[PDB]
RNA sequence: GGAUUUUUGGAGCAGGGAGCCACGCAUCGACCUGGUAUUGCAGUACCUCCAGGAACGGUGC
């Protein structure tokens, strides 16, 4: 898929994650599979609560991803 | 240069505001006093600024500063090109060519 | 920069004395000063190739202390 | 050596020890704190140790900030408006500094969730009172000077000042 | 690199703990990690690592005894080298308790060195007298307090101290 | 434009005479008369230097034409930022004056070396010294005052010293440029030669005698070219 | 590997290109650094019969 | 702290502004000849150059060269501006000292960096010359305040609000020319011409949109006007007379409950009536925004037809035409706001046959010949040398970059006798040691 | 082409009452006062015990 391929294209930059349950991830995207499974490190999770905390490694499965975020940097396959 | 720096501003500040003539009197460190060192002229900016300081002591409530900016801004190199040519026609025509008519 | 343009030459000089001359400062690699055939004389104008153009970097700045026949001689870049 | 965006950009980022984004903007000899939009407020806490900033100001707005280190600088005065460009501020250490007079730690009541404050070596700390006026004007501390504010401070502090 | 805590008030709960400490050693040099457990066995007890060296150094001697939550800490260099050290990194007698090197004179003497060997409970040998006052002789009951003195003063500015390899 | 040129001179005037005439316009640095040793008496020229170049204008517009010792005598320059002058011989022929202003303002440590190799202040320095490498509408290089060829001179500093900046460009003729390690040679500009911005540090400029520049350039050496006087 | 026999010379600019394709590099490497002899002449590789 | 020294330095930064925005004004006299133009029009009170200076593009004597760049440094200006204003505020809101400033007497360092780094910090133009920013707005970037279709200014991108139009009006019969022929509407035919019902609610939602769009195209367009000042404007204009400020000789009074009324005294009295309650309390948001659409468009209105006139043409192009147009738009966009056969030979030679060097680039060689000569050269060297593998023969073989390395690893203690006939393993600099100990 | 990362569903359902203020049940967690035990060189679900406090937090019905 499209969306895919620019998904990949982000890898290496810092992206943030939602979850189905609304956990939210920011940090560096370090491998994002065909799936949407997402391994991210340097991790800043801020809970539906709204308080914070910091992980070194994570690793999200992609169909409880609800979206992502992803640079700007990436908007300028303008083709499609 | 932060300690020169300090003392000019500093017997700047108070030389603002006699104080000065009976230190120097008192007490080779404020040899900027006299108008023979040269760091002496930048001493005589800051004592004036600091005296505007003590202008308005008023506040400022300045469209008007782009005015003032601009009637700032409205407050040769053609010139030297023609010499230039000049010199050029001078220094390239025939000072031989000579048909005098009188003389005085 | 690998190559140099230089002026200001008189014939007795030749290819050789250039292949000399410049590699006192660093090899030439690649000569060349036209025989002119009409007249069988040279104008005295020259083009070097070098290893590569750092040689021809110091050649710029070294370079066109060379006077050739008690004569000045022109090294610039190209 | 201007605190740039430019400066800010290369400057190294990581997680820090206690699971925090932290920015290290350590040792480059900053005077005056500016241009920190360009962090873009992703930082739990900025380390600005060894540095010779002199007044505790010019913040951005910035929603993350938690931690500030400010060990080793100049410090001579805290900003007024702090709350208001840092909500959240849990944690300052302002170890080795210039505040000199009870008075000048007084913007320091405006931050709300203000709990660990260090002022040690500074000279205020020689101030007779100081830890009690601390505790009356900044009660949202909670450890002062990694000592924790007790009670019996607290009503002590109440009687004198009242 | 690693400073070994002990005689913390265990009160404190593991990741204040944590957090203070960072916050008191940052003034010495970046800490790169803190381990702190509340085992029995590990309790009142922390590592403190530090990039630099001459960092772990400073702290040591600027805080041993610091009143931390109540109690005086007791700070030492470490047994081993701390884990992440190892890896961000990449003789038998070394680490050696006799350090003798000279490059230390400026009307320094016997009972300067002497006390400032005497901080370390290694204070053993000390040998720094004659017209020279520039020769250091330094023999520390261990290489943790011989490493703890030289790690405190590892640049006196360059001195020179030699273990006895 | 400190440099005055003084003729007329009737045979009782002498230094002290000169120096009483035009002290009265400001403070003056130096007096030269030639002599010629078979008399023993002067040639009836000196030159008179200034300490200012306001005060030797001043003095030029009060004392040309005037009178001194009876006779009408003639005065005309000879040739914050120092001006120096350079009096050239073609051959065995007096060309003329060259002064220069020099940059002090923004090269000051390449602008001083210059300036004390113009008066010798130092011990040493340009008078004597020829102009060995002069390419026409290039430049006239000189300075080399101890190999005569290029590959010699000395700043006041040491054997070399820092390029300052590059402020200065190569604009046009007539400018003055360090020669290159910065020692104290020097070249005399004879056309825009911008090739060598940020490569040679431009220090100066030539205020009056450009024709005499031209005249050297002239011989590019065909001839000696030799910088017979010099001074500040 | 022409890398590592690199290693196992006290000379090891001696060997060459083609060097790593000999039957016995691990000698030739010992003999070609003798002490007086010389080198094998480099008109061959060239095809061109050795002048012009 | 001195607060003369502080004030002092406020007054001063001050100065240094003032002085900026100022040599820009003067370098290129369209920076506030554009501004002042349409100041003009917005309070007409304000006095205006003469013309033939617009024109000529000169102050006072000197015309100056015509210049993107003119609203970059708008904008800079207005940062710039800002930061005065901020100054300015603040600024409203002995021996002692000199004892201290002895403090730290030997430190050897020169200061040169306090009006040098403020006069520098907010001056024109990189290393020397590629960036007219100065350091004060060094990450200013345009583009991220205006799209390409807007071109710094010159159009406005309304193609997107005719989409949205179309599914306002749920139907196709209406082209962009069309469209535009209906944002003309916007004293009084916006009013009572309407192209929807007022009511509508896709229409006053569409309307609030449009209003936001034209207004913050308005100040991104024209930054040195002071925003706050036209805001305030147009809503006193707003509240004191849009009061029954549309009036008709035979209608009366309109009121924008979207009726007319006979008298001023009727109208006055429905001003307080149920129904006007109502309204004014519900679609007063709606109201003022429409106003506002007005006001602003009619500043616009120079904007509008330029833009107008872009959609004509475009339209009456051809396919090359529109396409070499929009490439023109694009550069425009994205530039600098400130510019500067022997077939069987090459076989046999050895040539023509594919091979790499590793350490180089990992670049690719089409002979063996070719690849043996660059074991001497120029780049190679550099990248042994810089790589700090020295450039000798010793390596004129392997590629790799590793290998080499273990091979220049590859490439790269006297005793002095003490007295006691034990120092026979004592080094000649540790018996020197016992000698300046001895 | 309905069997774990998308399109043939794990969804569905449950909060007002009392006088701006306050709230049923169950589970888990730090947590807060006192007092008390341990002086141990580690890389961690948590980490002493004893008594008292929870107008604390999260999840489900």
């Amino acid at each position: 898929g499209v969306p895919i391929k620019v998904l990949h294209e982000a890898e290496g930059h810092i992206v943030t994650c939602e979850t189905n349950t609304g956990e939210v991830y920011r940090g560096k995207l370090i491998e994002a599979e065909d799936n949407m499974n997402c391994q991210m490190s340097n991790i800043t999770v801020t809970y539906r609560d709204g308080r914070v905390a910091q992980l070194e490694q994570v690793y999200i499965r992609g169909s409880k991803i609800r979206f992502l975020i992803l640079p700007d940097m990436l908007k300028n396959m303008l083709k499609s | 240069s932060a300690f020169d720096l300090d003392v000019v501003k500093l017997t700047a500040q108070f030389v603002a505001r006699q104080f000065l003539t009976q230190l120097m009197q008192k007490e080779y460190q404020f040899d900027f006093l006299r108008p023979q060192h040269s760091l002496f002229n930048y001493f005589t900016k800051l004592v004036e600024q600091y005296t505007k300081i003590l202008i308005p002591p008023s506040k400022l409530k300045k469209r008007e500063v782009l005015d003032q900016v601009c009637y700032r801004v409205e407050w040769r190199k053609k010139e030297e090109e023609e010499k230039e040519k000049e010199r050029v026609a001078y220094a390239q025509i025939d000072w031989h060519d000579f048909v005098v008519v009188e003389t005085v | 920069d690998a190559t140099v343009y230089v002026g200001g030459l008189d014939e007795k000089v030749s290819e050789p004395l250039l292949w000399e001359l410049f590699l006192q400062a660093g090899p030439v690699v690649n000569t060349h000063m036209p025989k002119d055939r009409v007249t069988g004389q040279h104008q005295g104008y020259g083009f070097v190739e070098f290893l590569s153009e750092e040689d021809a970097d110091y050649a710029i700045k070294i370079m066109n202390m060379i006077k050739l026949y008690g004569k000045p001689i022109r090294v610039n870049k190209a | 050596v201007k605190l740039t965006a430019e400066l800010i950009e290369q400057a190294a980022q990581y997680t820090n020890a206690v699971r925090d984004r932290e920015l290290d903007l350590r040792g480059y000899k900053i005077p005056v704190i500016e241009n920190l939009g360009a962090t873009l407020d992703q930082f739990d806490a900025i380390d600005f140790s060894d540095n010779e900033i002199r007044k505790l100001d010019g913040f951005p707005l910035l929603r993350r900030l938690k931690t500030l280190l400010v060990n080793n600088n100049r410090i001579c005065r805290i900003g007024e408006g702090l709350d208001q460009a840092l909500p959240c501020l849990t944690e300052l250490i302002l170890t080795n500094n210039s505040l000199v007079e009870l008075g000048d730690l007084d913007p320091l009541a405006s931050l709300k969730s203000l709990t660990y404050l260090s002022i040690l070596r500074n000279p205020v700390t020689n101030k007779k009172h100081y830890r009690l006026y601390v505790i009356y004007k900044v009660p949202q501390v909670r450890v002062l000077d990694f000592q924790k504010v007790k009670l019996k401070e607290r009503q002590e502090a109440e009687k004198m000042f009242k | 690199h690693t400073i070994y805590i002990n005689n913390m008030n265990d009160k404190i709960k593991k990741e204040e703990l944590k957090r203070s400490l960072y916050a008191l050693f940052s003034q010495f040099g970046h800490v790169v990690d803190i381990v702190a457990l509340k085992t029995m066995k590990m309790r009142g007890q922390a590592f403190v690592i530090f990039k630099e060296l001459g960092s772990s150094t400073n702290a040591l001697r600027q805080l041993q005894g610091f009143p931390f939550y109540g109690k005086p800490m007791r700070i030492q260099y470490a047994k081993t080298d701390s884990d992440i050290i190892s890896k961000m990194r990449g003789p038998d007698y070394p680490p050696n308790y006799i350090l003798f090197l000279n490059n230390l004179p400026e009307e320094t003497n016997e009972m300067m060195l002497s006390m400032l060997f005497n901080q370390f409970p290694g204070f053993k040998e000390v040998r720094l007298v004659p017209g020279r006052h520039d020769i250091a002789f330094v023999e520390f009951e261990n290489d943790g307090q011989a490493g703890a003195a030289r790690d405190a003063l590892q640049g006196f500015k360059a001195m020179k101290i030699t273990y006895a390899k | 434009k400190r440099v005055l040129y003084v003729g007329g001179l009737a045979e009782e005037v002498d230094d002290k005479v000169l120096h009483a005439a035009f002290i009265p316009f400001g403070d003056i640095t130096d007096i030269q008369i030639p002599l010629d040793y078979e008399t023993e008496k002067h040639r009836g020229f000196a030159f008179v230097e200034f300490e200012l170049a306001e005060d030797a204008a001043a003095a030029i517009d009060n004392m040309n034409e005037s009178e001194l010792f009876g006779r009408t005598i003639r005065v005309n320059l000879a040739k914050s930022n120092p001006q120096v002058y350079m009096d050239i011989k073609i051959g065995n022929k007096p060309a003329g004056r060259i002064q220069m202003l020099l940059r002090s303002d923004v090269v000051p440590m390449t602008a001083e070396n210059f300036r004390c190799l113009c008066t010798h202040e130092k011990g040493f320095g340009f008078k004597g010294s020829s102009f060995h490498r002069i390419i026409p509408q290039f430049m006239c290089q000189g300075g080399d005052f101890t190999n005569h060829n290029g590959t010699g001179g000395k700043s006041i500093y040491g054997k070399k010293f820092d390029d300052e900046n590059f402020i200065l460009k190569h604009t046009g003729p007539g400018l003055l440029s360090m020669a290159n390690t910065n020692g104290s040679q020097f070249f005399l500009t004879c056309d825009k030669t911008d090739w060598l911005d940020g490569k040679h540090v431009v220090f100066g400029e030539v205020t009056e005698g450009l024709d005499v520049l031209r005249q050297i350039e002239a011989q590019g050496p065909k001839q000696k070219v030799i910088i017979a006087d010099c001074g500040e | 590997t022409v890398a590592e026999l690199k290693q196992l010379v006290a000379r090891p600019d001696v060997v060459e290109m083609h060097d790593v394709t000999a039957q016995d590099p691990k000698l030739l490497v010992h003999l070609k650094a003798t002490r007086n002899s010389v080198p094998v002449p480099r008109h061959w590789c060239f095809k061109r019969k050795y002048l012009q | 702290e001195t607060i003369l020294e502080q004030q002092r330095r406020y007054h001063e930064e001050k100065e240094r502004l003032m002085d900026v925005m100022a040599k820009e004004m003067l370098t290129k006299k369209s920076t506030l000849r554009d501004q002042i133009n349409s100041d003009h029009r917005t309070r007409a009170m304000q006095d205006r150059y003469m013309e033939v200076s617009g024109n000529l593009r000169d102050l006072y004597d000197d015309k100056d060269g015509l210049r993107a760049e003119f609203y970059n440094r708008l904008k800079q200006i207005k940062e710039f501006h800002r930061k005065h204003p901020n100054e300015i505020c603040v600024p409203m809101s002995l021996k002692a000292r000199e004892n201290p400033s002895e403090e730290a007497q030997n430190l050897v360092e020169f200061t040169d960096e306090e009006g040098y780094g403020r006069y520098l910090d907010l001056h024109d133009c990189i290393n020397l010359k590629a960036s007219e920013k100065l350091d004060y707005i060094t990450y200013l970037s345009i583009f991220d305040q205006l799209f390409d279709i807007p071109k710094e200014r010159k159009n406005a991108e309304y193609k997107r609000y005719l989409e949205m139009l179309l599914e306002y009006l749920q139907d196709y019969t209406d082209r962009v020319k069309p469209l535009q022929d209906q944002n003309e509407l916007f004293f009084e035919k916006k009013w009572e011409n309407g192209t929807f019902p007022g009511w509508p609610k896709e229409t006053s939602s569409a309307l609030t949109h449009a209003g936001a769009h034209l207004d913050l195209s308005a100040f991104s367009s024209w930054e040195e006007l002071a925003s706050l000042g036209l805001d305030r404007l147009k809503s006193a204009l707003l509240a004191l007379g849009l009061g029954g400020t549309l009036e008709e000789r035979a209608q009366r009074l309109f009121s924008t409950k979207s009726l007319e009324s006979l008298d001023t005294s009727l109208f006055a009295k429905n001003p307080k009536s149920k129904g006007t309650k109502r309204d004014t309390e519900r679609n007063k948001d709606i109201a003022f925004l429409e106003a506002q659409i007005y006001e602003y468009v009619e500043i616009l209105g120079e904007q509008r037809h330029l833009t107008h006139e872009n959609v004509q043409r475009k339209q009456a192009r051809t396919g090359e035409e529109r396409e070499e147009e929009e490439e023109e738009q694009i550069s425009e966009s994205e530039s600098e706001d400130e510019e500067n056969i022997p077939y069987w030979l090459y076989k046999l030679h050895g040539l023509n046959i594919n091979y790499n060097c590793e350490i180089c680039g990992n670049y690719t060689y089409r002979g063996p010949k070719a690849f043996q000569r660059h074991f001497a050269e120029w780049r190679h060297a550099h990248g042994m040398r810089c790589l700090g593998i020295p450039n000798t023969a010793h390596f004129a073989n392997v590629t790799q970059i590793e290998d080499a390395v273990s091979l220049w690893a590859k490439l790269k203690d006297t005793e002095e006798e003490y007295e006691d006939s034990s120092g026979n393993v004592v080094n000649k600099k540790t018996y020197e040691d016992l000698k300046r100990q001895g």
